[PDB]
């Protein structure tokens, strides 16, 4: 009954040097809903905000974790997921043209 | 406003 | 067409306290409301600016109801164990989505309310709002128990009164927002993968709602069978974004037309990469 996570990492508006913007790593499709979403920056863990537990309609869940940030052409993001349909964390890096 | 959620199954 | 959704969760975790609650509110594609048992002091609470008017009535009425439906959620996840012989050690899930759609007469659409265990449907309220339909066996006691409690009639009673007059003077409170659509702003972006093959990406984004058609077209047939759709994503601000990649050949660009149709576009979009 263990679906596991689909992910997208991404930011809200287009990157910009020195511009500030919202990094987003959307997890869903999953279940059960116990699930660990950590943004990286630079392979470090940061400060995030994570969105109120919901589902789809196949009752599949969805999170959004989220946190401020300045693109500056020298950091890298990823984003960092646990769940147990997963033998190890999966890591998806932020690339700007997705 | 949301329903009462009373429904035991 | 405007609905009022409700989305509950509800997950067991044995030796680590009592089963956590979450209630999130929607109408349409805008998370509203929210309500969480693990927070320090559980409240149903605004999430969206719009619903700030609201009183303190209102507020204390839903964090009842929902202190209520909590626990009979547990209970619930409970009884679970009983119907599916499991154990106390493993950790299980109770969900019920529920709402109403409304159509052009601001009246009643479509009412739906379903509920699952362990991310499989348990039992659900059919379109006709008179009859369930039970999943399994197990949601088969449940179907009896409330076919004899009346329990789809209340439910109907709900649905068609109290959730769609709720949605309405929400859609008022939100007018300034929730009425208008954002369209969005597409435009296609460009990366070589060899010296034969391209890939060509369709953007859309800041829309809303989420609703968006994204097709790529060979003159005259699109190509579904070789694209890339990704799910459609929060923007974070409210809106959403989505892209459609499509592989072709050096070239043949020229040849290859995204199209782009949102409910907040008078007419198709149609690009390329010029």
């Amino acid at each position: 009954i263990q679906r596991p996570p689909k992910i997208q990492v991404y930011s809200r508006h287009p990157p910009e040097d020195g511009k500030p913007n919202y990094l987003n790593c959307y997890v869903y499709g999953f279940h059960p809903p116990q699930i660990e979403i950590d943004l990286l920056k630079n392979g470090e863990k940061i400060k995030s905000e994570q969105s109120d537990l919901s589902f789809s309609k196949d009752w599949s869940f969805y999170l959004l974790s989220h946190a401020e940030f300045t693109p500056n052409s020298k950091d890298q993001y990823s984003c960092r997921v646990k769940h147990v349909t997963l033998e190890q964390p999966r890591i998806v890096k932020w690339d700007r043209d997705l | 406003i949301p329903a009462y959620g009373v429904l035991t199954i | 067409s405007h609905s009022l959704r409700y989305f509950y969760t509800a997950v067991s975790r044995p030796g680590l306290g009592e089963p956590r609650f979450i209630a999130v509110g929607y109408v349409d594609d805008t998370q509203f409301t929210r309500f969480d048992s693990d927070a320090p002091n559980p409240r149903d609470e605004p999430r969206v600016p719009w619903m700030e008017q609201e009183g303190p009535e209102y507020w204390d009425r839903n964090t009842r109801i929902y202190k209520d439906t909590a626990q009979i959620f547990r209970a619930n996840l409970n009884t679970a164990l009983g119907y599916y012989n499991q154990s106390e050690a493993g950790s299980h899930t109770f969900q019920e989505m529920y709402g109403c759609y409304v159509g052009p007469d601001g009246r009643l659409l479509l009412g739906f309310m379903q509920f699952a265990y362990d991310g499989r449907d348990y039992i659900a309220l059919n379109e006709d709002l008179r009859s369930w339909t039970a999943a399994d066996t197990a949601a088969q006691i449940t179907k009896r128990k409330w076919e004899a409690a009346g329990e789809a009639e209340r439910q109907r009673n709900y649905l068609e009164g109290r959730c769609v007059e709720g949605l309405r003077r929400y859609l008022e409170n939100g007018k300034d927002t929730l009425l208008r659509a954002d369209p969005p702003k597409a435009h296609v972006t460009h990366h070589p993968i060899s010296d034969r093959e391209v890939t060509l990406r369709c953007w859309a984004l800041g829309f809303y709602p989420e609703e968006i058609s994204l097709t790529w077209q060979h003159e005259g047939e699109d190509q579904t069978q070789d694209m890339e759709l990704v799910e459609t994503r929060p923007s974070g601000d409210g809106t959403f974004q989505k892209w459609a990649a499509l592989v072709v050949p050096s070239g043949e660009e020229q040849r290859y037309t995204c199209r782009v149709q949102h409910e907040g576009l008078q007419e198709p979009l149609t690009l390329r990469w010029e």
